[PDB]
């Protein structure tokens, strides 16, 4: 079962990404 | 208030506020939506209810 | 008889106020490519290069996303296993079925005869047909009359007690504004995408290796 | 279309053409008369 | 005035087309006759009814200056009256060759 | 002619090889009503290629030929007898020319004239999009005729596939 | 340019399409060195299927050769080259040799006459080239296309 | 045309009774007829590596096709009719060699320096093609006039 649709791969990106957007929005703004 | 940088992006998303159209608007289409969904939801239950039996449709537990 | 009197009629009012006043319109995204993300994103600064370097980069990342677009459809659809029906080449006795689905697999199959047919229809199109204006916006290649999906300011859609909806570049889905911006993001997505198939294929085979 | 099928079609109808059609028009015309 | 004038138009196109249905009942044997207006097939008749139809709204192939001469306005007058009597002659005589075919 | 009836969203005035930049007025209205009767019947050429396939007339056409033995499609054409054909095309071509038992004031509605004229493309679109339909319902079925299973849709309406 | 030659009375400047309407005198003038030579070569091609069929001329025999278009496969490839530029020595270059040097009589009515006849009866042999191509090459592939000879007139 | 190795090289007479106004049409023909010698000795090259995959005529595939001389014959006639019309639209109409992106905006003085060797490459290529297709000839007919039987010499 493990390795079906792309593996860990798919939840690390993802997990990744949403980490990665809010750091790049945490800053304030001017 | 507090500005931050989401509250920048989503800024126009809740800017409408009190739009309306004026007068009736859309209605009368939202109307027609409504009673299609009440046919709809009649249909479904009676099919459920077998009070319509369709052509080779059996409400009853099926295999595969 | 000019066949559009029926169009102001059935356009619906100007939206207003609930209290029954007028309704008040009340940023920093001006530019087609400029998202609320990263704003204006140019780490290289292209844009202090000059306005004819930066005008040439506005139609190269538009014309680099739209071949990226086309070419992560092909082989999505191609690596599924959807073809064609018929045959490729007759002479060659080369089948559609018979192609791989793969990016490297459908390069080599492909004979060079008909690949030569693909590359003198884009250099058509790039040479004479469609061809930019620096009078026109970045992208608009397509000339008038070759029937193409355009959306202007105030273009007319239709709901369904046949009422008609004037819709303004800025808004939501159905803009000018949103169809290019989306044109730009998918073709930037699409372009690193086509590139990662590129090179999972190269390393395993499988251009979209995690999956399948 | 089942006998079941043609009987509910056959009631929608004459539910609308028999109770919404003739009440709406009743209360259009007691209401544009008063 | 208006409706004379198709009636003119008319009476005249029916003594026409019956001078040519006369000859065109004589060459053929020197399927025949309306007896053969079954055995060719409908998809010819529809081809040939609006081929017909062309010159007879349009004018098409009938309304060549080849085949209108400039005569004199006598000369015109007296076969003027001509087309008529050949004419009148030219469908009586259709009428009893439809009716020399076995009907009540 | 950019101002007339039949200009319509998706293309606008529609004319890629020029048959109305150097025509004249006479010419123009021979052209719309012939568009609009070509529209006409090719609207009821789909018509009557689905309605024979439920629903026949009781009755004998001939006194040889009854209405159920008549394939649909063009393969009608052959097994009507031909003298039934002609007289056929002399009515509704009286019809045409004169307007006998076709011009009555039952249909005429008194419209206005933004709705009668909106109407009047909407006539002109379904027309329109009807003799494209006409030439894939020919095109498929006098194919089938020749040979049979050419396309490999054995039907003759290929679409609506509950008639069968 | 209804006042031109060619504008003839059973059509009257056919022109459906409008291919002449908004162009400027030079095209038409191309337009109309192209229908004569267009015509000429059509008018020359029919006959051109005739006379080798009762004449023939004297590496390859000049008696063996189809008159057909089985031809262009018997000569060499080659051999046809050279004649396609000898008619290109006198199509571009008007150097004629075939004609010598050629002075044309110019009667002044009889001059819009006689042109207007080149083209009529080039126009007709152009419709006449495509019949005659139809039938010769549908028939090397299927022999027997509701016809056999290859010249529909029996005096062969 | 005048190079700084030689001089006005014309040893016949072909420049003094000749006017200045057909003289363009020469420089045309040179012009031209070092283009097509020019292609013609890659034409000449590239067909030894590389063929195209598919057949030029029913029957005639493209790699039994002899590079030399021969191909002029084993191509068929009709097949060569196509080919030398559609060389004639872009020849007299310039129907795909009009495009403006092949005419560059240089200023003038790599202008006319950019004529100077593209005739001058062209011009010993018309010589080189003239061995080229001479070899060529000189062994189709019979084989092994010279010590070498190649068509490329390196
Ligand atoms: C220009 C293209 C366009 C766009 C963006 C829309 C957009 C919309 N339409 Mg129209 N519509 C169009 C052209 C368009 N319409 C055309 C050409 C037709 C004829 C087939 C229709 C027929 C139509 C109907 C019948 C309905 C819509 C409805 C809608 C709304 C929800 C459906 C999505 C949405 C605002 C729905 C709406 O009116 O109710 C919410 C609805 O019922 N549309
Ligand atoms: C025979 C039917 C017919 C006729 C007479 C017309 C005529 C007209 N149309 Mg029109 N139309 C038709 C059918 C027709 N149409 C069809 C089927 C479509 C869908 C593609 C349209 C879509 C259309 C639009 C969207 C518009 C028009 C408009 C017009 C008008 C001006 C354009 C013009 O110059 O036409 C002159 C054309 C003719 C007289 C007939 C030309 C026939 C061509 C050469 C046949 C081509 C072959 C065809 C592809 C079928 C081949 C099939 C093959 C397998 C045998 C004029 C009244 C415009 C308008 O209404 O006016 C403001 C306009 O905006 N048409
Ligand atoms: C005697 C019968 C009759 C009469 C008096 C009229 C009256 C008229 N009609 Mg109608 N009409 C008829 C029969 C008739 N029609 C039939 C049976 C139909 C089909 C149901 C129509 C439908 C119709 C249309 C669609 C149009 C007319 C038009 C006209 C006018 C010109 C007709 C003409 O001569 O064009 C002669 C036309 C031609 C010769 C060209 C058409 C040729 C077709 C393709 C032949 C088809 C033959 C057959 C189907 C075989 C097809 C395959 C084969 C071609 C290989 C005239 C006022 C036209 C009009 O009013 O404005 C211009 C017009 O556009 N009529
Ligand atoms: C093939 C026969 C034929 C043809 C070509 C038409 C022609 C037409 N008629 Mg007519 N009709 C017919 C049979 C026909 N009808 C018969 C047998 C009757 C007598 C019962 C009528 C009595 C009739 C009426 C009462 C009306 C028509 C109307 C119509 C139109 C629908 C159409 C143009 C209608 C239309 O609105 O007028 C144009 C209309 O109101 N027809
Ligand atoms: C190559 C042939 C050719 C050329 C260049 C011309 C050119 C000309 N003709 Mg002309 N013609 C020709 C052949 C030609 N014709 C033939 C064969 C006929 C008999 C039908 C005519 C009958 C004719 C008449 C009655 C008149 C002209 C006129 C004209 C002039 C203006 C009209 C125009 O715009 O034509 C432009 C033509 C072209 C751009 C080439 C047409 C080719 C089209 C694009 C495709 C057609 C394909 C065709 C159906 C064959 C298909 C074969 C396929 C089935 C295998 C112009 C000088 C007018 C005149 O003489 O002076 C004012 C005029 O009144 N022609
Ligand atoms: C459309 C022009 C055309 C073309 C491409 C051909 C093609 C051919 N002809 Mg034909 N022919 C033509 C018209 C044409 N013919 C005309 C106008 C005449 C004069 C009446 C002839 C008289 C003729 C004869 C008697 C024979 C050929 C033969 C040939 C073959 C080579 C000999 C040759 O050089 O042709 C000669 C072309 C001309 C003399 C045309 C010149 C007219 C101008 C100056 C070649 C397949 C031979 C053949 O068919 O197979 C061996 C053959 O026996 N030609
Ligand atoms: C296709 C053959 C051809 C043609 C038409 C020309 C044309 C021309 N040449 Mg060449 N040239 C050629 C082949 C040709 N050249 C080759 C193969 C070489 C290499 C040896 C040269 C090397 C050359 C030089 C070095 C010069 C010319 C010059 C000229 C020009 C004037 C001299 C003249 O009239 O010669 C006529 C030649 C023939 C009629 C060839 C008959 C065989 C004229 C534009 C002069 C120049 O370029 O401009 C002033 C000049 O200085 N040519
Ligand atoms: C096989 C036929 C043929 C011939 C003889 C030519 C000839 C030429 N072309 Mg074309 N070309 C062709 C096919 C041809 N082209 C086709 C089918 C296309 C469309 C894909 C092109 C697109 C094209 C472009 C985009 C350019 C040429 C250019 C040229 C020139 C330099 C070529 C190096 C030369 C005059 C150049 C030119 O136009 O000016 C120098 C150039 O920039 N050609
Ligand atoms: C959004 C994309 C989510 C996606 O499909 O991820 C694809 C991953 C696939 O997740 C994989 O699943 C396998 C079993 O099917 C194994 O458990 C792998 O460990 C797990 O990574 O699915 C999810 O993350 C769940 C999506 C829920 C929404
Ligand atoms: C049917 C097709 C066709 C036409 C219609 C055509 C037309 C012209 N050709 Mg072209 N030609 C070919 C075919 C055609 N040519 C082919 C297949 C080749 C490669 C073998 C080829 C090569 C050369 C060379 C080397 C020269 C040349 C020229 C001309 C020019 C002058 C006509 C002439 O002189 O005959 C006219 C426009 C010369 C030039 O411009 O000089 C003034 C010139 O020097 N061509």
């Amino acid at each position: 079962n493990a390795g079906d649709f792309g593996g860990y791969t798919i939840p690390i990106i993802g997990l990744g990404l949403i980490g990665a957007t809010i750091a790049l929005l945490a800053g304030p703004v001017d | 208030a507090l500005r931050t940088r989401l509250g920048e992006i989503l800024r126009p998303l809740n800017a409408e506020y009190g739009k309306v159209a004026p007068g009736w608007g859309t209605t009368s289409v939202m109307g027609v939506f409504m009673a299609l969904f009440l046919v709809f939801l009649v249909i479904i239950l009676q099919i459920y209810n077998s009070s319509i039996i369709l052509e080779n449709v059996d409400v009853d537990w099926v295999t595969v | 008889a000019k066949g559009r009197g029926w169009l102001q009629k059935a356009r619906i009012a100007d939206e207003i106020d609930v209290t029954g006043s007028q309704y008040v319109n009340v940023p920093q995204y001006d530019e087609i490519g400029v998202l609320p993300p990263l704003g204006r994103w140019d780490p290289l600064n292209i844009k202090g290069q000059g306005e004819a370097r930066y005008r040439r980069f506005v139609e190269m990342e538009i014309k680099h996303g739209r071949m990226a677009m086309a070419a992560v459809l092909g082989v999505l659809t191609t690596y599924s296993g959807i073809r064609f029906p018929g045959y490729l080449s007759k002479t060659l006795d080369l089948k559609f079925e018979d192609v791989p689905g793969t990016m490297i697999g459908s390069w080599a199959t492909v004979p060079v005869t008909g690949w030569i047919q693909i590359v003198l229809f884009v250099v058509l199109l790039e040479a004479s047909w469609w061809k930019q204006d620096p009078a026109k916006a970045p992208g608009d290649v397509v000339p008038e009359g070759v029937w193409w999906a355009r959306y202007p300011d105030g273009y007319s859609i239709f709901l369904g007690d046949g009422s008609v909806k004037t819709v303004a570049e800025d808004e939501l889905f159905l803009g000018k504004t949103w169809k290019l911006n989306a044109e730009r993001n998918n073709g930037r997505a699409a372009m690193m995408g086509i590139t990662g198939m590129y090179v999972h294929e190269l390393l395993t085979g499988n251009p979209v290796y995690p999956l399948g | 279309m089942t006998p079941s099928l043609s009987a509910f079609l056959s009631s929608v109808i004459l539910a609308v053409v028999i109770i919404v059609i003739p009440i709406g028009a009743a209360l259009v015309f007691v209401s544009t008369s008063d | 005035e208006e409706t004379f004038a198709q009636y003119r138009t008319a009476e005249l196109k029916h003594g026409r087309v019956a001078q040519l249905c006369v000859i065109g009942y004589i060459v053929p044997e020197i399927p025949n006759g309306v007896a053969a207006i079954n055995a060719i097939p409908a998809l010819g008749w529809f081809q040939m009814v609006f081929l017909i139809g062309a010159v007879d709204y349009w004018g098409f192939l009938g309304d060549f200056e080849a085949g209108k001469p400039d005569l004199a306005p006598e000369e015109l007058e007296k076969r003027k009256l001509q087309e008529l009597q050949h004419g009148r002659l030219a469908m009586l005589a259709v009428l009893e060759l439809l009716r020399h075919d076995s009907q009540n | 002619y950019e101002n007339e009836l039949g200009v319509i969203e998706p293309t606008g005035f529609f004319d890629p090889l020029g048959l109305s930049a150097n025509i004249d007025e006479e010419t123009f209205a021979q052209y719309r009503t012939a568009e609009l009767k070509h529209g006409r019947v090719a609207q009821l050429c789909v018509i009557g290629y689905v309605v024979p396939e439920i629903y026949r007339f009781p009755g004998e056409i001939a006194p040889g030929v009854a209405f159920a033995d008549i394939p649909n499609g063009v393969a009608a054409i052959n097994a009507i007898p031909s003298l039934g054909w002609l007289q056929m095309i002399f009515f509704i071509g009286a019809v045409d020319y004169w307007g006998v038992l076709g011009d009555f004031d039952i249909g005429k509605p008194k419209l206005d004239p933004d709705e009668l004229e909106k109407r009047q493309v909407q006539e002109l679109q379904h027309g329109r999009l009807a003799m494209i339909a006409t030439l894939e319902l020919l095109r498929h079925d006098s194919q089938n005729l020749v040979t049979p299973g050419f396309d490999g849709l054995d039907t003759l309406i290929t679409g609506l596939p509950f008639l069968y």
